[PDB]
């Protein structure tokens, strides 16, 4: 019986050797998808979300380059491809992407002796890819995930400061 | 989707072909049990049935547009 | 309780809690008891030296507090809490962070802290700089530390007395 | 704890359990130890809250200014009540954000009342020990440390003057609140509740 | 054991009948009960919704059928002899014809089921599988039917409709 | 490099190691010598600029023209923050320039501080052992080997006062870069700032 559905019983691909692992996969995705593909899938987004997470929130905040436009994060992206300097934040993730994706997803698909998904041995400062960091890391780029699905699904609703909702922190704390 | 009815007009189409579909002989109409199919087939069985679900929820929601029921 | 010091024959040869608060306390609340009313002790006793010195006639320092705004060592009145209402609001805010700044490092600085052993009431920065009193004997130094703290009690009465004549007026005689 | 392995029984209703709907004599133990940690935690806030409206009521405010603003004083002329609204946002903010640290940190220490802990024991030291976070040792309960001096025979004793207060505050503090709403409906009340 | 199965099995989060399993019989006719009365009202609630009988309710009043809406409004548009004729016609059907308890209090039926009491004339599967799955159907839809049914009647109290805003 | 074994410890904290957060114990070794030599630099680099500013805020600027037709007067004129920008674009150009070769030498001698090299250690005389590059021998540090009449315990606490001395000064710096930005955010910084 899974940890997370105790009404269900856990796919044998899941074990429990892979970081993050709550033994949550209902529907098993993880026999129609290698679970290498399905992980560096999940760590390429959540890392894609904790940085447009905090890079929204830095620019609705105020936190600006120069020669850039004044605009809050839900018309930057309009203002920067009016502006011109925002095909240059694309080709280092072209260059990124077509350099480290492909073949490192060609030898997930293919190749037995293969780095696990989402590793690309990115350890300059040496801290460490202990068995904490790799949860920390999941647990923080799932909720970056949520977070940023509601911080763009509110911000376009409603139109409003930081806290994207329609009174403010009153909705966060009905008691004000 | 926009509207209620749109989307319980949706929702029934996609649970009827759920319900009425067969694959290989199997199916919840000729009483195979669900945890049979969820075994035999896997989420195949979902993402199929969900497919042809769409398809005919198109096909009559479009239709009643052009009718005016909806 | 009868372990501290700060017991003289003033008030015979016992503790004077008519209200029994150190009976409520432990040995670290007694540590807290101690370090608070040393705290008081001293501050109350800067506090009533600088009063009496700026009122009673003394020299006032020279030059300009703040040249930008112009004010001055003698612009503000010798009066308490005149000087202080005429004290540039930076110079309290300097003033302000400073002591919190010091009682900040007493706080987390000594590890041993006066509520987990230690001793209330000891910081090293700031007492004898120049080694005035590294050559006395331990009795000498449980009897200046009696002193200490019968002197400042003086002194705190004597603060509260001033701000007392201060704002309600007649409350103290000799004024 | 238990049906009887928890203190509160007192002389009013003659050292018997005053359950007269049996509610602790029906669920388990469980949702006993669950029922006294509410218990102790409302009578705590009321004994707070009581005070706290008492002096409202009185028209006792700090000296001085609660922001830049707005006065201490602006914010209690309307009375107890409307005082709440009337303190600022950042404020009240403040205020909620540290109780939700300190409610939080008590339901994460790991001897959980219900799952094996003491009921209404609330650990004294909230915030030590989380991962990525420092915070003084500043004992939350007896922070000068009154304990000491007291045996376990006269904690007991202060435990069940504990409750009895608690209870007592929960009652005070609806009255005062239902005497400001309702205008008779409590005597012994003046025109400031 | 009937009752318990699902999402969740057992469940008893507070253990009621853990601590007096000599109740579960009783606790089990409530909630069969409780069940059934709501699945009729939630029934009432859908039917009245959409359709209204033709008649004068009362020739004495002038109260139509129709004028009545659907909910607290419309019980409160009642003749008082027509409320008590409901009273004592549910007082008679719940004394007389499906009394829960033999006797008193927690006294339910032994050799019958808690909820067992409909007379010889009656549905009944004579096959245990059968019967134990349209037991626990029947219980189940009992509590779906009275989370509901507090849902409709706090529905109608704050706005009127139990239809809640869209 | 490993916490323990660093001269970081100091009488301000009690003679024990000042890491509120889990930082030093959730990282690896060499993510310690890493920050360590950071530090350092952080603490040089404001330890300059700290008297720097002061000098500029002062006012006390070279005799001369720091180009044919610009005085250190005139750049200076405009306070000690404005002074950068007022600054030849030419000149500060060769000191960034100066400043990319320093950086890059240091990086590149061998031992590394993060591989098995002392962190916080600039290496004397970074223009040396490089292919097609001569630099005369004047060290970067102690250039008049002020070191050599020092024994090992007096240069520990050296060490030790460099980095206490270093920390108050990026203490400084930033006071001063914000006392500059939000008026009155760190007063005892007059016009003249
Ligand atoms: C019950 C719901 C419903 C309703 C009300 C409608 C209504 C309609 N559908 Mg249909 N449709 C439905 C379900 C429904 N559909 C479903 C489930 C599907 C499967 C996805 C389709 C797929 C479908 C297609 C692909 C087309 C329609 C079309 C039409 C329209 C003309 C039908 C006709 O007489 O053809 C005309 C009669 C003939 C005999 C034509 C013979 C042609 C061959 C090639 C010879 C009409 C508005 C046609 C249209 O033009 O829609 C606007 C159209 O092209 N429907
Ligand atoms: C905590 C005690 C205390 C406090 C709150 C103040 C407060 C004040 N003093 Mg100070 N003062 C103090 C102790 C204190 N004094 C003592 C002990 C002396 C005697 C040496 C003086 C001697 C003194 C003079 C001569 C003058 C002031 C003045 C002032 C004002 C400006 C700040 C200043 O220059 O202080 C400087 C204070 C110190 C350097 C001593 C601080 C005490 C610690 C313990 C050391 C302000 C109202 C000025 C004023 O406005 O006078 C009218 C002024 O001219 N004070
Ligand atoms: C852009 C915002 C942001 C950023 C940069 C981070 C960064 C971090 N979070 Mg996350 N977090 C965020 C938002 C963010 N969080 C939000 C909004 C929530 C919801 C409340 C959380 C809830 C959360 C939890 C519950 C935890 C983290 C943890 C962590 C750390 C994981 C790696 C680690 O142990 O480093 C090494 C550790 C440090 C450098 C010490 C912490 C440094 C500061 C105080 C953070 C890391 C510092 C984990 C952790 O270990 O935190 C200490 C952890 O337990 N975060
Ligand atoms: C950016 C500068 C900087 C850096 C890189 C470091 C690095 C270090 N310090 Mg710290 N330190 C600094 C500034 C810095 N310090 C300052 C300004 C002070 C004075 C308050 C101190 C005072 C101090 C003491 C007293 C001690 C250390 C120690 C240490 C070491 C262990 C703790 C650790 O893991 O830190 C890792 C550091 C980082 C990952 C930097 C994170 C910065 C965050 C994200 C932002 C902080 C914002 C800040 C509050 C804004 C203020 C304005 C480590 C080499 C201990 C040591 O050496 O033990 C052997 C030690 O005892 N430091
Ligand atoms: C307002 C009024 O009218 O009030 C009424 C009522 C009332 C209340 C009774 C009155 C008052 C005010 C009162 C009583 C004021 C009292 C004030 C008082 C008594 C203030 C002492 C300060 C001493 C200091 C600062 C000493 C520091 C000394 C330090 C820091 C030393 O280093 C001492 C030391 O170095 C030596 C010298 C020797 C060395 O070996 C080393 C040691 C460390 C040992 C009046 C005025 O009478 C009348
Ligand atoms: C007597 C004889 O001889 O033979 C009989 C014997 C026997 C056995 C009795 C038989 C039977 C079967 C019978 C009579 C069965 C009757 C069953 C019945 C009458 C079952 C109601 C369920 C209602 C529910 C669950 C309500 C949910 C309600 C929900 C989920 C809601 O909250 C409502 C709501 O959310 C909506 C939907 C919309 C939202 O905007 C919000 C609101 C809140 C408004 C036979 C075999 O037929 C014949
Ligand atoms: C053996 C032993 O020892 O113990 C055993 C035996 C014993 C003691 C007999 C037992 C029992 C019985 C108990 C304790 C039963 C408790 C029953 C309970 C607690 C029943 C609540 C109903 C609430 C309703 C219907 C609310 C409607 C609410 C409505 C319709 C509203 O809308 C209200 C409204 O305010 C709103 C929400 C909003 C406003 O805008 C409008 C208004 C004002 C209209 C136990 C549990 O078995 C334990
Ligand atoms: C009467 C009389 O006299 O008429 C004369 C006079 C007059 C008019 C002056 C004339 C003229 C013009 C002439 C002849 C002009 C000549 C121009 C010429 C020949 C221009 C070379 C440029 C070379 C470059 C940019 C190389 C950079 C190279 C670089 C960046 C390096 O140093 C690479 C480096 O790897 C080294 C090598 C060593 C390493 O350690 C360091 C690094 C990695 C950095 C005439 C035609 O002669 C006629
Ligand atoms: C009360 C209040 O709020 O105040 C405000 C205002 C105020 C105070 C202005 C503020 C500030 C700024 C602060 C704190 C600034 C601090 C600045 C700081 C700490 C500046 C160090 C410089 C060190 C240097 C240049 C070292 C050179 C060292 C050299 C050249 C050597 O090697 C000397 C030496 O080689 C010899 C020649 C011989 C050898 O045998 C021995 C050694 C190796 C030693 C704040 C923060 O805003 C607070
Ligand atoms: C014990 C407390 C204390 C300390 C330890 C301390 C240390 C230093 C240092 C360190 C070496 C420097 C460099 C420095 C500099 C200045 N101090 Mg300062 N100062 C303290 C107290 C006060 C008070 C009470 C005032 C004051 C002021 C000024 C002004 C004038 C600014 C101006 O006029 O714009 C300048 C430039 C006055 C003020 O801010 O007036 C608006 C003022 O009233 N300070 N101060
Ligand atoms: C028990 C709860 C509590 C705690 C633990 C706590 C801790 C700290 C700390 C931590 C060391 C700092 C540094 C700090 C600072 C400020 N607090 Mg705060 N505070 C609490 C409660 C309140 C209330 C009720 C108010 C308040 C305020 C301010 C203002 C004014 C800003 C301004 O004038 O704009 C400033 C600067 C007032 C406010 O928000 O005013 C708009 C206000 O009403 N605080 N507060
Ligand atoms: C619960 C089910 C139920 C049953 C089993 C039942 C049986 C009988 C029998 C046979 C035994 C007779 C002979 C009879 C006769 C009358 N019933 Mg009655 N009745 C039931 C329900 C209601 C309700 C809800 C109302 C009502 C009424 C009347 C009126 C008045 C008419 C008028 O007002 O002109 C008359 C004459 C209305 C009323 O009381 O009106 C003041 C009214 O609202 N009944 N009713």
């Amino acid at each position: 019986k899974s940890k997370s559905i105790p009404f269900l019983e856990a796919p044998p691909a899941l074990d429990g050797t892979m970081a993050g692992d709550k033994g949550f996969d209902p529907m098993r995705l993880s026999e129609v998808v290698p679970i290498q593909w399905a992980r560096e899938a999940e760590l390429k987004h959540a890392r894609i979300c904790m940085l447009a997470v905090v890079g929204w929130v830095a620019v609705d905040l105020g936190f600006t380059v120069p020669y850039a436009p004044q605009v809050s994060s839900l018309a930057a992206h309009d203002a920067a491809v009016e502006k011109g300097a925002f095909l240059f934040l694309l080709f280092p993730i072209a260059v990124v992407e077509v350099l480290a994706g492909i073949p490192k997803c060609f030898q997930i698909m293919n190749d037995p002796n293969a780095a696990p998904g989402g590793d690309y041995k990115f350890d300059p400062l040496g801290i460490g890819a202990s068995a904490d960091m790799q949860e920390k890391e999941i647990s923080n780029g799932r909720l970056a995930m949520m977070a940023f699905s509601g911080i763009v699904t509110q911000a376009a609703l409603t139109q409003a400061p930081f806290p994207y909702t329609y009174n403010g922190m009153s909705d966060l704390v009905p008691v004000l | 989707a926009y509207s209620i009815p749109k989307a319980f007009i949706m929702m029934f189409c996609n649970v009827l072909v759920i319900s009425t579909m067969t694959i290989q002989g199997k199916g919840l109409a000729k009483g195979t049990p669900h945890d049979e199919m969820v075994e035999s087939f896997g989420i195949t069985w979902l993402l199929a049935g969900t497919a042809l679900g769409h398809i005919v929820g198109a096909g009559t929601i479009l239709g009643c547009s052009t009718a005016g029921i909806l | 309780v009868a372990d501290m010091e700060g017991v003289g024959p003033e008030t015979g040869n016992k503790v004077f809690d008519p209200l029994g608060l150190a009976k409520i306390a432990s040995p670290e609340t007694l540590a807290w008891y101690r370090a608070a009313e040393l705290k008081h002790s001293r501050v109350a006793m800067a506090a009533v030296t600088g009063w009496a010195w700026v009122s009673s006639g003394g020299p006032l320092f020279p030059g300009y507090l703040s040249i930008d705004q112009g004010i001055t060592f003698e612009s503000l009145g010798r009066d308490g809490y005149a000087a202080w209402a005429a004290v540039p609001e930076a110079g309290k805010f300097q003033i302000l962070g400073t002591i919190g700044i010091l009682e900040l490092l007493q706080e987390g600085s000594v590890k041993p802290h006066y509520m987990a052993g230690g001793t209330p009431g000891k910081v090293p920065l700031l007492w004898d700089p120049l080694g005035f009193t590294t050559k006395l004997s331990a009795d000498t130094l449980a009897t200046k530390r009696t002193s200490e703290l019968k002197n400042g009690r003086l002194a705190m009465i004597g603060v509260m007395s001033l701000v007392s004549a201060h704002f309600i007026p007649g409350s103290v005689p000799l004024l | 704890a238990f049906v009887d392995s928890i203190e509160g029984v007192g002389e009013e209703t003659g050292n018997k359990i005053w359950d007269p709907l049996g509610i602790s004599d029906a669920v388990s133990d469980e949702a006993v130890m669950w029922f006294r940690h509410s218990e102790l935690k409302h009578g705590r806030v009321a004994m707070l809250a009581t005070v706290g409206y008492m002096i409202g009521a009185a028209g006792i405010t700090f000296p001085g200014e609660i922001a830049k603003g707005v006065t201490f004083a602006s914010v209690g002329a309307s009375g107890p009540y409307a005082a709440w609204d009337a303190t600022p946002t950042a404020g009240k903010l403040q205020i909620l954000t540290i109780i939700l640290a300190l409610e939080w940190a008590a339901e994460t220490k790991k001897p959980h009342y219900m799952r094996g802990g003491v009921p209404g024991k609330i650990d004294q030291l909230p915030f030590e020990g989380i991962p990525g976070l420092w915070a003084p040792k500043i004992k939350f309960w007896d922070p000068l440390n009154f304990m000491g001096a007291l045996t376990e025979e006269q904690k007991a004793r202060k435990r069940k003057s504990e409750l009895k207060n608690g209870r007592l505050a929960m009652i005070g503090i609806i009255s005062f609140l239902t005497g400001h709403n309702i205008p008779g409906s409590v005597p012994a009340l003046d025109s400031h509740f | 054991e009937l009752g318990a199965t699902g999402p969740l099995g057992y469940w008893d989060p507070l253990g009621f009948s853990t601590k007096q399993p000599e109740r579960f019989a009783r606790y089990r006719a409530v909630e069969l009960k409780h069940g059934r009365i709501a699945m009729a009202a939630c029934t009432g609630y859908f039917v009245q919704s959409v359709l209204r009988w033709p008649g004068y309710l009362s020739t004495s009043a002038g109260v139509k059928f129709s004028d009545l809406p659907n909910g607290i409004a419309g019980f409160a548009k009642i003749p008082p002899l027509g409320l008590a004729q409901i009273f004592l016609f549910i007082g008679l059907m719940e004394a007389f014809t499906w009394p829960f308890y033999q006797g008193g209090l927690g006294k339910v039926p032994e050799g019958k089921l808690p909820g067992d009491v409909a007379g010889d004339l009656w549905v009944r599967y004579s096959d245990p599988e059968v019967k134990k799955h349209k037991l626990n159907v029947e219980i189940n839809n009992g509590r779906a039917a009275m989370m509901g049914s507090l849902g409709m009647l706090m529905h109608d109290h704050i706005l009127g409709t139990w239809i809640p805003p869209g």
